């Protein structure tokens, strides 16, 4: 008449908040590009 | 259920009887070795020292 159940699961470790890795799925790659520009000692700072 | 009283039943045999020395107090950690109460309850937390 005797009879036992056990169960069992599994959670996130607590330090896993820190160890933790990602899966990315990435694409479409774009450029940005920083330029310096002088003409006629006019210097000029641009990014685009 | 008998307090400060020793206590006979019908049935001799004293194996097949059972006895608890409970208490019901005190919360405790889940673990194992600990047979579940049938209340099978979540009554509380604590939080972990020590954090990375
Ligand atoms: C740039 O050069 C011109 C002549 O070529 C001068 O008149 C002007 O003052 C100069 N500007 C600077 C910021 O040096
Ligand atoms: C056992 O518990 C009952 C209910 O609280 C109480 O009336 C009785 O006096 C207790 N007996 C003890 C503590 O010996």
């Amino acid at each position: 008449e005797n009879t036992q159940l056990s169960e069992a699961y599994v959670e996130f470790a607590p330090d896993c908040t820190i160890d933790h890795a990602v899966a990315l799925k990435v694409h479409t790659a774009a450029l940005k590009v920083g330029l310096r520009i002088v003409y006629g000692n006019t210097t000029a700072r641009l990014d685009t | 259920i008998v307090s400060t009283r020793t206590k006979m039943n019908g049935c001799t045999k004293a194996k097949q009887c059972i006895a608890y020395k409970r208490d019901q107090t005190k919360w405790v950690f889940n673990s194992p070795d600990l047979i579940r109460h049938t209340d099978h309850s979540v009554q509380g937390k604590l939080h972990i020292p020590f954090r990375l």
